């Protein structure tokens, strides 16, 4: 019922942007 | 204490001379000549007699057809059973080039479905996941049948739209020229590049048996899936046969004293660290230390994994009507340069711990490092704002300027108008307005803000340091 | 102030007034236009009609004989046996003279490997492996060696490497023909074979109009990855000075300044003997020391030189030899540099006498202030600058062209301050470690390097102006 993802597309920015703001905000509160 | 440093002293500067004989060897007398005669032989002839098009000013596949059959085979083959080529009656051209299509399949891109009736062929940008893997066209030989990448012995490339795989549609080419010119117009007749093709490389190697260095040329044509070509070019000189002469035993003889030298500072590192100081990262000239000698072992093991992996050559010196595989020995010299310039640099650099011999030097140190905790507080503001206008202008300009298109371009595009190197012209056609508000902005705020506030900065330090030390010198 | 001071101004100043009038009276106009004219026909000629190609842009050794049977003996032999007026005014002297040089085949060490598959190996140019047995029609001279000493050469110092006196030489004619005759029968014989390094050509003219030699040198470099590399060498030379008054005028003015040069000489050896025992901890006695030992260099050379005419007086003997006058070129060229070099020094030591008033003191003293700690951080900038550049080196030092050579790394990190590079090169050239380099360079010249000289003078100004009120204002 597991996956393997493939290396598809190029690459998604906003995991990675909701990630960084949520990492940056801890560091700062 | 100082009867100590004087034996470091002494260590460093062996070190330090050792180091620069090294280089100067693996930097040797004038091969610029020989890559500049190869660059101006194959990137500069024009593709015919009528048209002033080169490899460089590439604009279509049909210009690429009449250089593959043209300026190419004209550059490759020199005459003077079945001859060898000297290419400038110097350079003998090894084996046979080669020739390599990478392609995607049909279908591997949906168009909406309200469109569906008058465009039914789509093609996908590269990736592995939609490559083609299928034979076409007259399917009788390897350049119309898929050859994975370990069945030839390739690697990646990261070409400049994308990363290419090793894999492909090849074809080896002969060692006369007529062979060649009609397995090229066999390759057009029957049509190879359509429009499903979306790499394609030329390799090739020479020798130049006067000096003993080898060249290794590959050039590569990318055709993205919006239309259009960019050739990009790689020669790359390399030296295979080093232990010839005596100056080769000689830089043998460095390069194990090198060793020798970076296992002690191993060994002394480890001692130092494992009695006492067991922070020990509270001094700047301990972290240099520690980088030094990272990239040095890296710099041997890379040594050591790529002078002794020359089998390739071997193979070749056995057989010499294939085609032989350098790119991966090219590659692994380019990386062992860099990092053999950023070590040598790092070690020029940590000469600046001995120069302490006087009143004057001591005070500009310690006037450096107590005014590098402000600059590094005020230059984080300042990379805010630099960055800030960086991806404004991404923002706005990046579609149309061909200077921003990408975000490392724009701030290397901010840093050339810094020195002044920047041309009006592109930026205001690009918009009317916010055009000439962004450059006028960007320019006051940093030549006549942010560049005069280094300077108040660093004037404070030091002549409070230099009251500091002279009231206390003066009154004791 | 006093008599003392008074009589240095007035020396200093007869000093200067003979110099400026020695330099202005070798510097004059029509000079300039002479070797601009001479550079003009020879260098942007096309080698031929039907091709765009000039010597500056040679690229093969087939381009070669196309410009020695072309551009040259068009360039050199013009219709008014006949002599020839280059611009009906230039008289070209002699003949013209054409050498080259060449290495052995078997100057090599060719691995085991490949030495089933080459043959010949020719290594690059050196005087311990250069060739000297005959080759081809082993007749004439241009099939012999002949050594440097016998052709009264001397070594050149070319872009790749410092060349030899010596070589297969070959003397041409007088008319267009016989030369062009020559050429052929020197090309149809292959003259230059894969072992050629080095090729010149040398001949000179007079203009009697004025009273002013050229001479003329173009090399022709083959390295051995195969190419061509041309140098050109244009230089105007006076030899028969006392033809009119001006000349006389001149000598009585280098007599007067050797005059003042022995002066110099025995008031600075007189002071050093007992008085100030190493009284070297001063700049303008340094200077003076300086400024002394180039103008007897100076002197020395002048003197070497100008007994150095039995070439011209050999060549006056008979009109169809070849006329020997590099050596004199070369003297010139070194005379010339050493004298811009003094006189350079002897307008700086102006600064010794202008204290006039308050004003000028305080400049003085804050310049003599700030010497110090300049060089001190002068050292950190200089460390700073050759790391980068040995990485700039060792980086770009391939394909750029830029960064080709140290000193060229040298002068082009100079020239990136003045914001004058493409950078369009350095980029495609290492995509990553290409522009970190640019970009770090710029912003630790620009921004850290900098503002620590404007600290620097900003602190000992303000330091000397209030140590200078103190004094001042505590009498
Ligand atoms: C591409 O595939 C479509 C089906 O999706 C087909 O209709 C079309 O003919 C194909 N084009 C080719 C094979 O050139
Ligand atoms: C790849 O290398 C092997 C030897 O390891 C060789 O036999 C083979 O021919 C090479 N591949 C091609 C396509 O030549
Ligand atoms: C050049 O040197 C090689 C070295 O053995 C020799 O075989 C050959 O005959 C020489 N001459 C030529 C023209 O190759
Ligand atoms: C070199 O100088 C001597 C000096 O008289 C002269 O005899 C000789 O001819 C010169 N060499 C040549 C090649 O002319």
């Amino acid at each position: 019922r597991f996956v393997f993802p493939e290396p598809t597309a190029d690459v998604n920015y906003i995991v990675m942007l909701t990630c960084a703001v949520c990492l940056v905000t801890y560091m700062v509160m | 204490y100082l009867k100590s440093v004087l034996r470091e002293l002494v260590t460093y500067l062996l070190f330090l001379i050792v180091l620069c004989i090294l280089t100067y060897g693996m930097m040797s007398s004038n091969v610029y000549y020989y890559t500049r005669m190869m660059s101006q032989l194959f990137l500069d002839t024009p593709v015919s007699k009528t048209e002033k098009t080169n490899f460089k000013t590439l604009s279509s596949m049909e210009d690429f057809w009449k250089f593959t059959e043209g300026s190419l085979l004209d550059g490759l083959y020199w005459k003077m059973a079945d001859n060898r080529s000297f290419i400038f009656y110097e350079n003998l051209l090894l084996g046979v080039p080669r020739i390599r299509q990478l392609r995607v399949r049909n279908g591997s891109c949906s168009i909406p479905q309200d469109l569906r009736d008058e465009i039914k062929e789509c093609y996908d940008v590269y990736s592995v996941s939609s490559e083609d893997r299928a034979p076409f066209g007259p399917r009788n030989g390897t350049a119309w049948i898929y050859t994975s990448e370990k069945d030839l012995n390739g690697s990646s490339h990261w070409g400049i739209i994308a990363t290419y795989s090793g894999a492909g549609y090849y074809l080896d080419l002969s060692r006369t020229r007529e062979e060649t010119a009609a397995q090229v117009a066999s390759l057009k007749k029957n049509v190879w590049l359509d429009r499903g093709t979306r790499a394609t490389f030329i390799d090739f190697s020479v020798y130049n048996a006067n000096i003993n260095l080898f060249c290794v040329v590959r050039l590569l044509v990318e055709f993205p899936a919006t239309g259009g070509v960019i050739p990009s070019w790689q020669f790359q000189p390399l030296k295979l046969i080093r232990y010839v002469t005596t100056f080769d035993f000689f830089l043998a003889a460095c390069e194990i004293i090198f060793c020798f030298f970076i296992f002690y500072y191993v060994v002394e590192e480890i001692l130092e660290i494992r009695i006492h100081k067991l922070h020990y990262f509270r001094s700047f000239w301990n972290c240099l230390d520690v980088v030094i000698v990272v990239l040095s072992v890296v710099a041997i093991g890379i040594n050591i994994y790529r002078t002794s992996n020359v089998e390739v050559l071997l193979q070749f010196l056995e057989d010499q009507n294939t085609f032989p595989n350098f790119e991966h020995l090219a590659y692994w010299q380019i990386q062992f340069n860099n990092i053999a310039a950023v070590t040598v640099f790092f070690v020029w650099i940590k000469l600046f711990k001995f120069i302490n011999f006087n009143r004057t030097m001591s005070q500009l140190s310690t006037t450096m490092s107590r005014c590098a905790k402000d600059l590094f507080g005020f230059a984080i503001m300042f990379f805010i704002i630099f960055l800030a206008y960086a991806q404004l202008a991404y923002l706005v300009f990046g579609t149309q300027v061909d200077d921003f298109s990408t975000f490392q371009e724009c701030i290397f595009t901010q840093f050339r108008i810094i020195l002044g190197d920047i041309n009006f012209a592109e930026i205001e056609e690009a918009n009317r307005v916010l055009g000439p508000i962004y450059f006028t902005t960007f320019v006051f705020f940093m030549f006549f803000i942010l560049l005069n506030m280094f300077l108040a900065i660093i004037n404070d330090t030091y002549s409070e340091v230099k009251s500091d030390l002279a009231q206390q010198k003066a009154e004791m």
